[PDB]
Order: structure tokens, then sequence, then C-alpha cells
């Protein structure tokens, strides 16, 4: 109905209007910016995109300005764009109009490519600095004042490929989903990096949606199904240990607790939040039962529950690199839930969380003003929480406008 | 109360 588009856009118009004129009230800085490439760049909405921050932050005395580089993942190319923010945040009208006038030079670009999903690493042995994920399964490393990848892994070209590195930066792990069982690619990232260390195919699961370490030598995968295989660095074809959720909907996703080497944060179709310890999960034993897809739900009683906001499916999840109760959560629609179990550490102190448990559990929600619309590009990977300054992410939508800010949670620290 | 791109603007009113 022609009606019908004039709906949705006005609502929003004025709920826009609405978060436009609560953004001096909720947030201690909140910017925004267009990249400005050069010639030749594709500024396609579905152009597929990703963003993480980088650890060489830079200090502003003289202007009182935090400089935060961020790369940016347009297609072929690495993008690095410098967010300027106040300094008070952790320890502007000009500082916008450097970036925003800044045009945007790819200083990696690995032609051929897609860039799905990338990660900073700074590992001072192979002394590289960005290893990014390409659609077609391949990864490619890339060192300082290099324009080429000094090393990459080139797979023949035909989806989801997802890549994560060991907690000592020493193995990495790839998932190539083929249209044909799909495989776990782990790869040496210290001495020989390009060369896959093993190939682990998983019968009967197409795709990988997933993949996140555990440990140095305990790793996960998620499939479609919503199962959770975590298969081990030593010599064995299947999983040590089978994780199932149909509780609460289809599992989408995961994430490891950087202090908690047992609990960690799951996700699923459902909405529901649900924290799990890796102790519970391995004291079934015996996995190496009869794979039956027909049997119920494992009786597992996580931790802990939450919801999202409506029962909107988590698509991803990252708990701090700094708090070990700050949570971020990814609706289906962009939105990022700011997450605190500060409080359920109470509650659990002086003994399901109540509706106005979880009311207080949550920080803040971020929708910008539902300016994320919901395009082709996955906003998995398009969005970076920032490991060293406590709040503060960085997003990517559809329509380029890049955000970055930091929420006020009201709780005077 | 309950109802009386179209469905669009459906899924933005129940979860206001």
């Amino acid at each position: 109905s022609t009606l019908d588009i004039a709906e949705d856009n006005k609502i929003k118009n004025e709920e826009f209007k609405i978060w436009k004129k609560s953004i001096p009230s909720l947030y201690q800085h909140i910017s925004s910016l267009k990249p400005i490439f050069g010639s030749g760049v594709d500024e396609s909405p579905s152009t597929l995109r990703s963003i993480v921050f980088t650890n060489d932050s830079s200090c502003n005395k003289s202007k009182g300005v935090l400089s935060v580089p961020l790369l940016y993942s347009q297609g072929s190319e690495i993008f690095e764009v410098d967010c300027i923010v106040p300094l008070g945040l952790h320890y502007y009208t000009m500082e916008s109009q450097k970036v925003e006038q800044t045009v945007l030079i790819p200083k990696w670009e690995f032609k051929g490519e897609t860039i799905a999903k990338m990660i900073y690493v700074d590992n001072s042995e192979i002394n590289v600095k960005v290893i990014a994920l390409s659609t077609n399964g391949s990864l490619a490393w890339f060192r300082e004042g290099v324009k080429s990848p000094v090393y990459t892994m080139m797979e023949p070209s035909t989806p989801c490929v997802d890549f994560a590195i060991s907690n000592d930066s020493k193995t990495l792990t790839v998932t190539k989903e083929k249209h044909e069982n799909a495989t776990i690619k782990l790869i040496d990232n210290s001495g020989k990096i390009g060369e896959v260390l093993r190939t682990i195919p998983v019968p009967g699961i197409k795709n990988i949606q997933e993949i996140k370490f555990l440990n140095n030598q305990i790793f996960a995968t998620c499939s479609d199904d919503g199962i959770i295989r975590f298969w081990g660095n030593e010599i064995g074809k299947k999983p040590l240990w089978i994780l199932n959720d149909s509780l609460d909907g289809k599992t989408t996703c995961f994430a490891a607790s950087p202090f908690v080497d047992t609990l960690f944060m799951t996700g699923t179709s459902g909405g529901a939040l649900k924290v799990w310890d890796i102790r519970a999960v391995i004291a079934l034993g015996d996995a190496d039962a009869e794979l039956n897809i027909n049997q119920g739900h494992n009786k597992v009683n996580e931790l802990f529950k939450v919801h999202h906001f409506y029962s909107e499916q988590v698509s991803k999840i990252e708990f701090s690199s700094i708090s070990p109760m700050e949570v971020v959560t990814i609706g289906g629609l962009g939105n990022v839930y700011h997450w605190n179990f500060e409080p359920v550490f109470a509650i659990y102190n002086e003994i399901i969380i109540s509706d106005e448990l979880e009311a207080e559990s949550m920080a803040f929600y971020h929708t910008e003003g539902c300016r994320r619309e919901i395009g082709e590009n996955n906003k998995v990977n398009t969005v970076a929480y920032h490991k060293y300054i406590e709040d503060l992410v960085a997003t990517v939508d559809s329509d380029g406008l890049l955000t970055v800010y930091k929420p006020f949670t009201g709780k005077v620290l | 109360h309950p109802t009386e791109e179209r469905l669009i603007e459906f899924g933005q009113d129940i979860d206001g």
C-alpha cells in the first residue's frame, strides 16, 4: 500500500525526533559522521561492511579530545577513521570538521575479497595489525605500512564464514559453509600463518553461523540447528561435548566470558538471554552417544536468564574486556542492548529474575532513532565495543551513517 | 486493544 510507505516512515520520523530530543539526556557522548571515501569506492547500501576498534588510541590534552581510530570494511579495501570523542569520557566542532573533510584513504585492500569479519590483533610475533576474513572463507594478514597483505589463506571461489582467534593469538578457527558438510578450519597464527593446521568437516550441518573460542585449547561451533558443538584442539573427529538448547527458541550465537572460563553467554531467536556454566554441560559426559536429534532438550538448567526487548532475536553478544558484568547484546533490527548483570550478582548474594529485575539489569537500549534499518547487510560484525573505553561502542548501518557513542547508565561509579 | 509494508507499521505498534 502507498500509505504503508508513508506509515512506517512517518511514525519513525517522529520517533526519531523523540529520541533526538533526549540525546543530551541519556548519553555522555554521542557522535555521527558520514564516511567520505575516494573515487571508485562502492557506496551501495547492500555493501557488506564491518568495523572493529583499534588499540592505538591517542590522547590530546591541549584540546581535551580522545582519538580512537577504527578500521572500516568497505568491500575489498579497509578504511581507517579516527574517531574524535571527549577526553572526559575515560580519564568539538573542529574535530568533527577534520574527519568529515578527510577523504578516507584505503590503507589495506584485499582485491578479490568481500570483507565479512575482521579481528585487530596486537601480536608482535607476526608483527600484524589486522586479519580480515573474506566472504569466501579467505583470511589475509596485513602488517603496518603494507598496502597488500603479507600472508593470506585463499580458498577457491564458489554464504557464511566466521573467524575466531585463540586467546594467545596462536590458533585461528575458520568456518566454510559449502552448498557437502560444514568445515571448521584450523590455522596456526604464530609462525606458519596461512597454512591449515587441520580440517574437521561437520557432517549433517551446512553452515556455521558463529565461531568463538572458549580458551587456548577449547573451541566452539554453532550451526543453523541451534546446537552448540564444542570441538577440542586434541586429535578427535567429533566434539567432546554437545550443548543443545531448544527451550527458548533456536540458538543463534554465543559469547565467552573473558574472566570466567566456565561461564558463557548464549543467545536464541526467542529473545531470551542465557548464562550457562561449561562445567555443567561437560558434567553430562559421553558425547559419543548416538546423536539422537529426536531426543528432547537436555535437562541443563542455566545459571541465569534474561530477555531482550519484545523477544527480539539476539544475533550477537560480546562480554566487556574491562568489566565482568557489562554485557553487549545485538538484536535483530540492529538495536544495541546494554546489559549489566551487577544486580543479579546481588540477588544471588543474599539467597529466575523478575520483570522488575530484568528491568533494572538493562543499562540502556540504543536504537539510533529507528534509523538502523533492516537491510541485506548483516549488522553482526557492524558493531564494535571498545575494549579499553567503558561503554563506548561504534555501529555501522546500511545508510553509511557511522555512529559512535557512550551511554549514560546514571550510576556514578 | 488488539487490532480491528502494511504489516510493517503493524509490527512497530506492538513494540512501543
